[PDB]
Order: structure tokens, then C-alpha cells, then sequence
């Protein structure tokens, strides 16, 4: 018989970072097969955008020790890495940042374009402590799927690579924690009809509508080669 | 008490016997036993002298 | 180690459960109706079996 | 493909000259080797020998009499 | 359990019920779940006026 | 090298590293590489396989697939110490071992 | 930080000499990543000398376990410390606290045998963030020795060797710095003379980018280009420390006139438009 | 433990506590190792052989005196030492055994 | 993120890491809150109190902390350095008692027993027993798999 | 986008109704989730047809015995439980059997209408004595979804008259459904999920395509939001 196919409703935002979304009523057992299909899907595969390789002009190696700011290059890798980026025109996008003076130097200092956006412009990276502490480098920001470490980014071999190159370890994930539960909605008269809700945490890169529909769609392509004989 | 490092991060601690000893130098062992064989002890009686 | 407490687990009973007191066709019948979770693992039934 | 010789133990018992005639039907099988008598699924000769004793027409006393017959 | 089944049906059966067995323990010794905290350790009431 | 647990073999497998695998197993792929014409020297076939490239890998999994080795740990007290398996290829820098 | 300890992280910590501890109390006029300027005590300093602190802190360093030391600032500008005071933090330490490992989310459960006897499983997550991920520093020497068929060489030209070869290397036969180094690859050229490339080569395996170099040698011999322009480069380095430590505390006697020169009688003009000489 | 009530009264049964499911399973432990965990330790025995008059009074879940402890340490040295030396002359003796036979 | 096997604590009898355990998800409790109310942009007010239990709470103790002495800037630079988890010491053989574990997991939202709910990864069922769940500090040895192999 | 489509899917099976499948590797932990999908589908969630309700004419508890039959009344139920009938139309249908004499009671002489459409008519439901043995009931076969269990059938409400007895039947054809995944190998990958399920059903539908039907099911309900 029927199946009282759900839509999705109440797609509002809370804290701009993460979002609960809500489905219309399904039917009785098809709460928890949906719904940790769905979570496999978020945290399996995204596109998400993230930043790969980075080039400061003062510097040999990642080791080395910059003159002026107060921290090593270490945990200027790691600060950018945990930099969170979108994209919308294309894929691969340059980005360089000019900062000088003393003050910390937040995410905001960058050069922002309008292919690109910025998420998090209070987000800290490195402090210059020196009035003259000229800091200068150019980041690689490109999208992608999944973790890549940069031992297999090495793969290329092409010997492309100056002394100047740093390689970050990517992660494109821009789903963190995701949950669901299952209520009880209540219909006209019918009892198995129960909606569930979705509560997904994002760095804010993605909107939970977009990125729903896509991992519905995936699913929906994984399962047309599986509906055959 | 509650020195300016110690105000950084306080560290909660559950002890009831109120300590009397400071913890000593965890090296009076090495250091002073070699500052007896190197120091300009007069009428040293354990010394180079 | 680890296998024999989960064959021990496999086979015990409990004084009253989910799903207790009635009978199945045979083993087959048992799986789905764990597995669907409408009786425990442990109970009361009583199958037939060859 | 076949990893134990259970058919082998339980009618021509003896883990020595079973892996000796095998060995001989082997090495003459690898070089200057002929087809086998049973169809082949991406196996060397190292395992040919043991399902041949399966078939029951090759077995470890039939070597030792079928010497004679070479 | 796997010596009698040894003296019955042989070395073949022996063994595939052995993996299964082992199959079987370790995914219902997953689904299972076997923890152990300060409450499963009961001290008895009785020790102390001992 | 040092062990793990493999909970998905059975008890005639036990697993192999990718690197370790090659390097062992080297010598067998220069002849099953001569063989199919891929190669033409001792030279060339060590020169290909240093590359590590796609027909290296179907080819050392044929190979692998009927040739036991034996595992042994250093104190063999008794005579179950050398045992043999049918190596299964697997990513990673262990020994993969049956838990049984 | 160890979610749970005993309180004796900080006296092992303070108690070794690894971590940086201020020996005078004072106020922070300088931080860097490399080096500290403390601004000591007005009260606490002993007359005579009136300069100020300067703590060099260490960099990456090769250790008897291979493993990596860096002492990392963990003080900031503008704020008191007191004598005995931490102000750096070396390797497996932070805030003056022992810190050996991670404190890691942990759940006691048999999970599909992945655990069986007492093997761990381990998220993805973890690894994808390089909470556990570790620095190691590994020592090659290559010693040039002099057989009874001629001195070794360690010229940059080589036969039986490839274009590839020579590109990470320069001219005089050593490796720049902060070239990715492979497997088997060559670090410096030398060769045995007929040459035998008794040069130093790359363990099989081991992968990295080289952080330092250095080269010692007798009095009385030839200095190659790489050689000349390496000293040529710790001259100007320990100049420049030499200069800044001189500049700090010529900074810190102009500070100390100039507040013996507030009373008595100061010129108001040669104050503010002269200089300080 | 376990007491469940079935239609009314209540009856009891074998207890599903995870240390007695491992105890009596025979996976891991035994009845002593239960023992030490929640009753007793037991009196233990000085290295000579003596046999202490005063019994630890703890298990391991509540707390340990600094003595108790203390006492507790020498009975464990003594089996480890002689399980780090026992690999040498039990195993020498094999080499005794193959030679012969 | 770490899964280990129960089977190892009834014979080897180190009990002592379930404490461990125990203790390691409480102290994230009092950190969570922190940032629960520090991410929320809460006037210092606030912390001043709750901070203030979680250092009094517990039997008679040696430690005596005045939070409201201070400073407002320092408070806030606490709060900041304390929303990874309060720090706690234990000295060895002068520990922590069940009581004290019990009232600090009153301070927080978590149950008392430590063990906790949990869902299969693949299943997406539910684990028949409660499980116990904890933060663990734990280290990495120098045996690398790559100088052993 | 840019995924690894399943393919090299397998059909072998030795039996007449017990089916293997092979796929190709899917991505990681792909194969986890779609036979975690397929299964809790294909456990409880298709329509079918099943036996709902019996009643005997002579046996009025549940208990109560009657003479001429070497079974029970729970054997007897058993028996007719794998009963495996399909009705197509109206989805309530009742039936009756009647069998007077000596011998096994078969599901020939179940007096077979246009709608039962039954697989396999030699099922033995009950034995028979020299001449007393005279047995007649009625049988009613309702369309339903999963497995509905006895006790859901507010069972215990006495609303049956004498000795309507309900039966704790399923009306999804699958009786038992399993999957394993394993790794297996691309290229130069080496950790891919390669997925196998064991599919078995009472014979009403081919096990080959019942799948086929439940992926369909659950690809209506993402025909509401897939983006294409």
C-alpha cells in the first residue's frame, strides 16, 4: 500500500554553527534505518574546503624559527589547519595574508575575495610581538572529501616542490557531531506516522538543507545500481 | 600562597594530612655530593684537598 | 578469552523478558525475532526442531 | 585452494610418502608438465596433487603402483 | 563440545564450526556489551562487622 | 614484526603487510614478471617493481595465493611454535594472526 | 594537561633543568620565539649592574633517544613573574605541568574482537587531528678519511650518477637545507679514488627534510663553497647575537642614566632633540 | 543478586553482575581473583617463609594503608623474580631431554 | 574514540583505571559547563559562583581557594584556560574516596553509576548493558612499529 | 560525486529458494550501512500475506486436546504456521479444510480457491486415526506488513468468541537474511567494503529479486527530496 513519503520541515538555525532539522512523519521501523543511513552519510562523505599547502617567505623548513613572531611554525600549520574556509566560485583558490605590527593576527587580516568567504574572522593564528614583525605567506585552499594525510599528497612526485612549501594535513570535514532522534508526531488518525529530528554539528561551512539533499542523493545513486538484476 | 603561574591554572586536589616537609631538591643527591669534591674546603677532611 | 563470554552470553535465562512463553517453527524463526527486536535474546519459547 | 588432507588421512593414512609422490608428480608437472586431469583455477602445481586424491583415481599407494606403469 | 564433535564427524566440520563459533562469540559479545564499574563490584555488608 | 588481531580470517590465513609481502616475495615476481613478457631483464623487472605500479600488486596477490609461509615466535617451547598459513595481503605494518 | 595527577607534576617539572625557569624575579619587556628579555626588579637587582635577563631558549636538537627538544614561550608581554617563576616550556611539559601523553575519550567494551586480549582500537578522528603524532631527529655523519690511494674527495662530480641525483645537491656535493629527502638518496658526495662513491647515503625507509648541517675540520685545509659560505653564516649569527645582546643592554644602561639624570639637573631640549650620547 | 519479580511475587536467579559473568564463564579470573577484588586479600607471607599475624583488612576498591601496601609489595617480588630467572633453567633442562632422546 | 576490553581489569586487578576512568568523565563534565556558559557570552558573575563549588566541594580538604579575590580578568582568563577540564591531583597514597567522585558528578549532568548509554556505530541498536565511559590519560611507548619491523 | 559504483554483482545459489549476492567494493563503510538498511527492510517492512486467524470445529481452549490425532493443538498450529500462501485482490480471505479418514493431512485438499495461489501444496499439518478422526476448521488469511507478534493482537481482550484462535504468523516472505563485509582491493587500494548477503525466503517470491523490491521500497522514501 502507501508509504507516506517525508519531506523536510523546520530547517531553522539556532547558533549559526549548528542546525536541527526535522522530517516529515514516516513510517513505524523506518525511523533508525533512515536516520543512521543518514548520519553514515554526513560523516562519511562532504565536500568540504580546506587548505593544503602553505609558503612563507622568511622560512626553509617547517622547524625553523621566524623572527618577530613569538610562536613556532608548528602551531602556525596546526592553527591553519584548523581554519575554516568556503568557496563558492571554484574549487582551488589562492589566498595570502599581509599583517605587521604588534597585535594578533586573526583571520580577518586576510585577503579576502569574492570567490571566497570567510566563516570565522575572529580566528587567531599567529601574535607579533615586534613593531616591525612583517609576516608574509600564501595559502592553497581547495576542496575535497574525507581525511588525506600528506604522506599520499607526496604520491605527485613530480619534484614541483621548493624549498618554501609546507604541506598541512587536510581534513575536509565540515560536519563535526551528529545526532538524531525519534518522536512520536502526531497525524489525522494514523499511530505509525512518527517524525524525526536531525541535530548536526557544522564548523559553518555547509547548510544542513543542501547537505541533506546530497547525502539523500547519494544514497539514492548507491542504491540504483543496487535495485538491478 | 597562590603564586602568578599558580593563578594561571589552578589545580583542584582532594588532601586531607596537611603536608609539614616541602618536597626537597630532586638532585641534593648528585649536586651536593659533587660539591664536595670540588669545592676549595679548607682543612678538608673529605675533599681533593 | 573474549569469544567464551559471548558464548555465555549466548546462553543463559532470565526469569521474565520481552517476548517470552510462546513457540517458534524452528531456529530460523528465533533470528528474526531478535534480531527485529521484539524478544530478547534470552527467554522461554519453545521451538521445534530436527 | 584445498588446505587440509582429512579425504587423504581417512583411507590412505600416512603424511610421508603422500607428500613424497606428490612432490614427484609436482616437479615433472613444472617442468616438461603435462595437462592435468582436473580443471585448474589460477593454482600452481603445489596444490593440484592434494584434490587429485579427492577424484579417488590418484591416491598414494596408486603412484607407488602407477611408477611401475611410467 | 569441539572433541566430541571430533570423534563424530571428523576434522573438516571440526574446524568450520570452530570458526564459526568464534564468529558467532565475537559478534554477540560485541552487540552484548560487557562493562565493569565501581557499582558491579558489590562489597558485602556483612565483611565489616566480621 | 610485531602482531595484531585479525578477527575476520580464517584459521588457515594470517595476514602480511604490503611492503614486507613485496620484499619477501621479490625474487617470485621477477620470474612470474619474465614470464608473462612484461620485463625483458633482471634489471628491468627490479627497476618496474621499484616503482611499485599497478600490475606489480595483481600479480604478487596471484603468487601469494598458494604459498604458505610459517610463523614462529622466538621461544618455541613445543611443537606447535612453527605453524603455517595461507598469507592474506593487507595495508598496514603487522602481522595479522587468527585470535584462536 | 593530565585530567588527573598527584600535585608532583610541577615539582618534577621545575626540579629538572629542562624547562626555563626565571632565576630573577621581574617584569617581561621582550618575548620571542626564540629568545626572552626579562626586564628585572628595580628593587631586586644589585647595584653595580643594572642590566636586565636574556633567556636563550634551545631548538631542535638531536637527543640520546632520537626524540625532538623545543622550549616554547608560554608567557606573554606585559605581565609580572616572580623569582623562580616559569616562563618556558620544553618538551612533554606545559604551564610548568608534567605532560606524558593525551588524555584520550575511552570506552570499556568488547568490540567484534578488534580488542581481543589486549590490543586497543583507535577513531579515525584522532588521527585525522595528530593528537598522538611525534617528531624524531636522526644524526648521519659522513667522515672523510685519507687511504694510501689518495684522500677521499668530496667533489660534486660523480660517475654512474643520474641529473635527478645532483638536483637536490649543490655544486660543492651537500644537500641544501629543507630539501625533502627520500629513501637512499644522497646527502653529501664523496668519493674514493678509478672512484669508489664512498658517499653518504639515505637508510633504506626512513624519509624526511634535513633540519641541519654541519661541518668541522682541521686547521690548515681547503674550505669548499658550501664550507665558506656555512661559516661565513655562523659568523654573521653570532655577530648578530653579540649585537642584539649588546643593544639590549646598552637599552637597559641608556634607561638607568637616563633615570639617575631625571634629578641633579636634566636639559629639557637635550632630553627630547638630542641623543642620547 | 538478581531478584525479578515474574506475574507478582518476586524470584530469584543467577546474577548478571559483568565480574561474575567473567568469573564464572571462565574467560578470565577466578574465585580468588574475585575474592581479592571485593573480600580480603589475604594474609600474606614473608619472603623466609613466616606467615605475618596481621591480615590485610582491605580489598582492593576500598583504600590500602601505606603498611598494607607496603606488605603487599615483597609477596609479588619474590614470584616475579622467580618467573624472570625461571626462563633460563626450566628451558636449559629441555636441552637435556632432547639429547638423550 | 578509544575502545578497550574489559577482560584485561578482573585478573590483572589494576582496578585502579576504572577510577582513573571515572574520575577523567567527571573532570570533563565541570569543563563542558564552563564552556557551556563561557561559549554563551555570560557576565563574570556567573562563573564567579560556579567555579566556587567546584573547588569547596568535597570532604575536609587542604586546598582552600578565595575565587572572589582575585580579579574579574583573571577569573575570566581561568575560565578560559579551564573549559578543556578541571584539573584534578590525587595524591598517591592520600587519594579521593568514592564519596567525593559521587559529589562531583552531582556538580555535573552525569549519571552517578559512570556507566552510560550507548548506541552501535553499525546497528544503530542499543547496547543491552550500560557502558562505562571515561576520559583516560594515557601515553604513547617508543617501541615504533616501524623500527620493529 | 566522483564515487565508486557497485558492480560484478553475483547470482549463483544452490538451492530452490536460498540466494547469494556478490558486489564490487564499495567505498569504506559504505557496506555497512546499505546492508544495515536492506536488512532492517527486508526483516519488517513488506506487505504479504499471511494466516491470522484459525478456528476448529471441536476445540474450544486453547489447550484442549481432541481425540483421532497423534499432534497437539500447538503441533497442529506449528504445522500450518509455514503455511506460504499469496492472495492477490481482496486482502482478507477465508478458507476451509475438511479431511475425513487415515493418514497425513496434506495442503492439496485445502479446498483451493482462485486466491491462494499456494507453493509447494505438500505440507503435512496433521495426522489421522483409523475412522474417528474426522477434521474440519477454518482458516483466515489477512494481508499485513513485517512480522505482527501474538501478544500485539490487546490479545488477551476475550473478544474471540469460543475458539477463534489467533496465530503468530509473519507476512514478510523473508525468513532469514544475513550479510558479512570484507575487505578487498582497487588498483592500488587495498581497504574497500565488499559486501555478501545470504537471502532465503519460504519460496512465495524468487529470493533473487525480493531485494530488488525492498531497495525500491526505500527508494520512495528518498523520491520526496533527491536532488537531480
Amino acid at each position: 500500500t502507501e508509504f507516506l513519503k517525508p519531506r523536510l520541515v523546520d530547517i531553522e538555525q539556532v547558533s549559526s554553527t549548528h542546525a536541527k532539522v526535522t522530517l516529515e512523519p514516516l513510517e513505524r521501523g523506518f525511523g533508525h534505518t533512515l536516520g543512521n543511513a543518514l548520519r553514515r552519510i554526513l560523516l562519511s562523505s562532504m565536500p568540504g574546503c580546506a587548505v593544503t599547502e602553505v609558503e612563507i617567505d622568511g622560512v626553509l623548513h617547517e622547524y625553523s624559527t621566524k623572527e618577530g613572531v613569538q610562536e613556532d611554525i608548528l602551531e602556525i600549520l596546526l592553527n591553519l589547519k584548523g581554519l575554516a574556509v568556503r568557496v563558492q566560485g571554484k574549487d582551488e583558490v589562492i589566498l595570502t595574508l599581509n599583517k605587521s605590527g604588534i597585535g594578533p593576527v586573526t583571520a580577518a587580516d586576510i585577503t579576502h575575495d569574492g570567490d571566497v568567504e570567510i566563516v570565522k574572522p575572529q580566528h587567531v593564528i599567529c601574535h607579533l610581538t615586534d613593531e616591525n614583525a612583517s609576516i608574509s605567506m600564501r595559502i592553497k585552499v581547495q576542496r575535497g572529501r574525507g581525511y588525506v594525510p600528506a604522506s599520499t599528497r607526496i604520491h605527485s612526485e613530480e619534484d614541483e616542490r621548493p624549498i618554501g612549501r609546507l604541506l598541512v594535513d587536510a581534513c575536509y570535514s565540515p560536519v563535526e557531531r551528529i545526532a538524531y532522534n525519534v518522536e512520536a508526531a502526531r497525524v489525522e488518525q494514523r499511530t505509525d506516522l512518527d517524525k524525526l529530528v536531525i541535530e548536526m554539528e557544522t564548523n559553518g561551512t555547509i547548510d544542513p538543507e543542501e547537505a541533506i539533499r546530497r547525502a539523500a542523493t547519494i544514497l539514492a545513486e548507491q542504491l540504483e545500481a543496487f535495485v538491478d538484476l | 600562597v597562590y603564586s602568578y603561574t599558580e593563578k594561571k591554572r589552578i589545580r583542584k586536589d582532594f588532601g586531607k594530612r596537611p603536608q609539614v616537609l616541602d618536597v626537597p631538591y630532586l638532585l641534593s643527591i648528585q649536586l651536593d655530593s659533587f660539591q664536595k669534591f670540588i669545592e676549595q674546603d679548607p682543612e678538608g677532611q673529605y675533599g681533593l684537598e | 578469552q573474549d569469544v567464551v563470554l559471548g558464548l555465555y552470553y549466548m546462553t543463559r535465562d532470565c526469569v521474565n523478558a520481552k517476548g517470552e512463553g510462546m513457540v517458534l517453527t524452528g531456529p530460523k524463526e528465533a533470528e528474526r525475532l531478535y534480531r527485529s527486536g521484539l524478544a530478547s535474546l534470552h527467554a522461554r519459547v519453545k521451538v521445534r526442531i530436527t | 585452494a584445498r588446505v587440509t588432507v582429512q579425504d587423504a588421512v581417512e583411507k590412505i593414512g600416512n603424511r610421508f610418502d603422500l607428500v613424497l609422490v606428490a612432490a614427484r608428480r609436482a616437479r615433472q608437472m613444472q617442468v616438461g608438465g603435462k595437462d592435468p586431469l582436473v580443471p585448474e583455477e589460477n593454482d600452481k602445481t603445489t596444490v593440484i596433487a592434494l584434490r587429485e586424491i579427492e577424484e579417488g583415481l590418484i591416491n598414494n599407494q596408486i603412484l607407488d603402483v602407477r611408477e611401475r606403469q611410467e | 563440545m569441539l572433541n566430541t564433535c571430533y570423534r563424530i564427524l571428523g576434522l573438516k566440520p571440526t574446524v568450520i564450526f570452530a570458526d564459526q563459533i568464534m564468529y558467532t562469540g565475537f559478534a554477540y559479545a560485541a552487540r552484548s556489551g560487557a562493562s565493569v564499574g565501581i557499582d558491579d563490584m558489590v562489597i558485602p555488608e556483612k565483611k565489616h562487622e566480621i | 614484526s610485531v602482531i595484531t588481531v585479525g578477527p575476520y580470517l580464517r584459521l588457515h590465513q594470517c595476514g602480511l603487510p604490503k611492503k614486507m609481502a613485496l620484499e619477501l616475495f621479490k625474487p617470485f615476481i621477477y620470474g612470474k614478471l619474465e614470464l608473462r613478457g612484461l620485463a625483458t631483464t633482471i634489471k628491468a623487472a627490479k627497476k618496474m617493481v621499484e616503482r611499485e605500479e599497478a600490475v606489480v600488486w595483481d600479480i604478487l596477490d596471484e603468487v601469494i595465493r598458494e604459498h604458505p609461509v610459517l610463523l614462529n615466535r622466538a621461544p618455541t617451547l613445543h611443537r606447535l611454535g612453527i605453524q603455517a598459513f595461507e598469507p592474506v595481503l593487507i595495508e598496514g605494518k603487522a602481522i595479522q594472526l587468527h585470535p584462536l | 594537561k593530565p585530567l588527573v595527577g598527584t600535585g608532583m607534576e610541577r615539582a618534577v617539572a621545575v626540579d629538572s633543568g629542562v624547562t626555563a625557569v626565571a632565576k630573577r624575579g621581574g617584569v617581561v619587556q621582550y618575548v620571542d620565539a626564540s629568545r626572552i628579555v626579562i626586564k628585572v626588579n628595580e628593587d631586586e637587582m644589585y647595584p653595580g649592574e643594572a642590566g636586565i635577563d636574556i633567556y636563550n631558549l634551545t631548538k631542535y636538537t638531536r637527543s640520546n633517544q632520537n626524540t625532538c627538544i623545543n622550549q616554547m614561550p608560554c608567557v606573554s608581554l606585559g605581565e609580572p613573574v616572580e623569582r623562580g617563576d616559569v616562563l618556558a616550556d620544553g618538551p612533554s611539559t606545559d604551564l610548568g605541568e608534567l605532560a606524558l601523553g593525551q588524555n584520550m575519550r575511552v570506552a570499556f567494551m568488547p568490540w567484534n574482537g578488534y580488542n581481543f586480549e589486549d590490543s586497543i582500537l583507535v577513531s579515525e578522528r584522532v588521527v585525522q587531528e595528530d593528537r598522538f603524532t611525534t617528531i624524531h631527529i636522526q644524526e648521519l655523519a659522513c667522515v672523510s678519511r685519507d687511504t694510501k690511494l689518495g684522500p677521499e674527495e668530496i667533489t660534486a662530480d660523480i660517475p654512474n650518477v643520474g641529473e635527478a641525483a645532483l638536483s637536490k645537491l649543490d655544486e660543492s656535493g651537500i644537500v641544501y637545507i629543507g630539501a625533502e629527502v627520500t629513501g637512499g638518496d644522497i646527502l653529501v658526495g664523496k668519493v674514493t679514488p678509478d672512484v669508489k662513491d664512498s658517499s653518504l647515503r639515505v637508510p633504506n625507509g626512513v624519509s624526511g627534510t634535513v633540519i641541519d648541517v654541519q661541518v668541522f675540520t682541521r686547521d690548515g685545509v681547503e674550505k669548499d663553497k658550501r664550507a665558506l659560505e656555512i661559516e661565513e653564516m655562523q659568523l654573521k649569527q653570532a655577530k648578530k647575537d653579540l649585537s642584539e645582546e649588546l643593544q639590549i643592554l646598552e637599552a637597559g644602561l641608556f634607561s638607568r642614566i637616563r633615570a639617575v639624570l631625571v634629578a641633579g639637573g636634566v636639559e629639557a631640549e637635550k632630553l627630547d632633540k638630542l641623543p642620547r650620547d | 543478586e538478581t531478584v525479578i519479580n515474574r506475574d507478582g511475587q518476586e524470584e530469584k536467579q543467577v546474577s548478571f553482575n559483568s565480574i561474575y559473568m567473567m568469573a564464572d564463564s571462565g574467560a578470565r579470573g577466578s574465585a580468588a581473583q574475585i575474592r581479592q577484588l571485593a573480600g580480603m586479600r589475604g594474609l600474606m607471607a614473608k619472603p623466609d617463609g613466616s606467615i605475618i599475624e596481621t591480615p590485610i583488612t582491605a580489598n582492593f576498591r576500598e583504600g590500602l594503608n601505606v603498611l598494607q601496601y607496603f606488605i603487599s609489595t615483597h609477596g609479588a617480588r619474590k614470584g616475579l623474580a622467580d618467573t624472570a630467572l625461571k626462563t633460563a633453567n626450566s628451558g636449559y633442562l629441555t636441552r637435556r631431554l632432547v639429547d638423550v632422546a | 574514540d578509544i575502545v578497550l576490553n574489559p577482560l584485561g581489569v578482573p585478573s590483572r586487578m589494576n582496578i585502579g583505571q576504572i577510577l582513573e576512568t571515572h574520575l577523567g568523565m567527571a573532570a570533563k563534565g565541570i569543563g563542558d559547563k564552563i564552556n557551556a556558559m563561557l561559549k554563551q557570552q555570560q557576565e563574570v558573575a556567573k562563573l564567579r559562583e560556579f567555579i566556587q563549588r567546584a573547588y569547596d566541594l568535597g570532604a575536609d580538604v587542604r586546598q582552600k581557594v578565595d575565587l572572589s579575590t582575585f580579579s574579574d580578568e583573571e577569573v575570566m582568563r581561568l575560565a578560559e584556560n579551564l573549559r578543556k577540564g578541571m584539573p584534578i591531583a590525587t595524591p598517591v597514597f592520600d587519594g579521593a574516596k568514592e564519596a567525593e567522585i559521587k559529589e562531583l558528578l552531582k556538580l555535573g549532568d552525569l549519571p552517578t553509576s559512570g556507566q552510560i548509554r550507548l548506541y552501535d556505530g553499525r546497528t544503530g541498536e542499543q547496547f543491552e548493558r550500560p557502558v562505562t565511559v571515561g576520559y583516560m590519560y594515557m601515553l604513547k611507548l617508543n617501541h615504533l612499529v616501524d623500527d620493529k619491523m
